[PDB]
């Protein structure tokens, strides 16, 4: 299985182009590992990072920054969430670089191009239980980079758990 | 009188009504959904036949009429 049923049986709605939409109710951890982040306001690429790249340290996220930027000077200027911040493409690179800058779901949409993955992040009550996934990209659970979104501003990463692989 | 309903489904999958006018700037609009479920405008990203709208138009820039369904999704990661 019912696990594997569950996760399998996931029902994403296309809200606009590329961007997919599901409201499962579970408690993340019951499906996840989470591999907690810091809170410096890197965490949405320290998320990443964990999630691909080898050997991950606490300074290995600036290498996901660098990969938003040439992310952005391809996609920022169509991105839709990037009207929501309203700055040229180059100051949004000078904020977006600058240091312990939050990430989001802009730079998340951005990045599934650019490093040709499947983005989900899970965002959930304080109780860890999911209000929503938002998915950028075509791709399946299995398959994506998972992040867990909670308070506002915080990232982590997640790992599907051994016996739904 | 001169309002009408519309359906916008949220990130949380919730179908809820609006009332609202054919003039209302989607900046108006935006300001509805704040106060009925108190999602900041500045986060929201409201959309309507796979376009998301822009705030200063008007619900009837884009053939929005009565009973029409929107989606409401908004931004992670940043302040409220
Ligand atoms: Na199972």
């Amino acid at each position: 299985g019912p696990g594997m049923d569950f996760l399998r049986s996931l029902d994403w709605t296309q809200v606009i182009a590329g961007q997919y939409v599901s409201n499962p109710r579970f408690n993340i951890s019951d499906y996840f590992e989470i591999v907690r982040q810091p809170g410096d306001g890197n965490c949405f690429y320290h998320s990443i990072a964990e999630l691909t790249m080898p050997n991950k340290t606490d300074h290995s996220y600036h290498y996901i920054k660098r990969l938003t930027e040439s992310a952005a000077r391809k996609y920022y200027q169509e991105e839709p969430e990037a009207r929501l911040v309203g700055l040229s493409l180059e100051d949004y690179l000078k904020r977006m670089l600058s240091d312990n800058e939050w990430g989001s779901t802009l730079e998340a949409s951005m990045l599934a191009k650019e490093m040709g993955i499947t983005i989900i992040i899970w965002t959930v009550a304080a109780s860890d239980e999911v209000e929503a996934g938002i998915k950028f990209g075509d791709g399946d659970v299995f398959t994506a980079v998972n992040l867990l979104h909670s308070g506002q501003t915080h990232f982590d990463a997640l790992r599907i758990l051994p016996q739904f692989e | 009188d001169d309002k009408m309903q519309i359906f916008v489904k949220t990130l949380t999958g919730k179908t809820i009504t609006l009332e609202v006018e054919p003039s209302d700037t989607i900046e108006n609009v935006k300001a509805k959904i704040q106060d009925k479920e108190g999602i900041p405008p500045d986060q929201q990203r409201l959309i309507f036949a796979g376009k998301q709208l822009e705030d200063g138009r008007t619900l009837s820039d884009y053939n929005i009429q009565k009973l029409s369904l929107l989606y409401l999704v908004w931004r992670l990661g940043v302040p409220w």
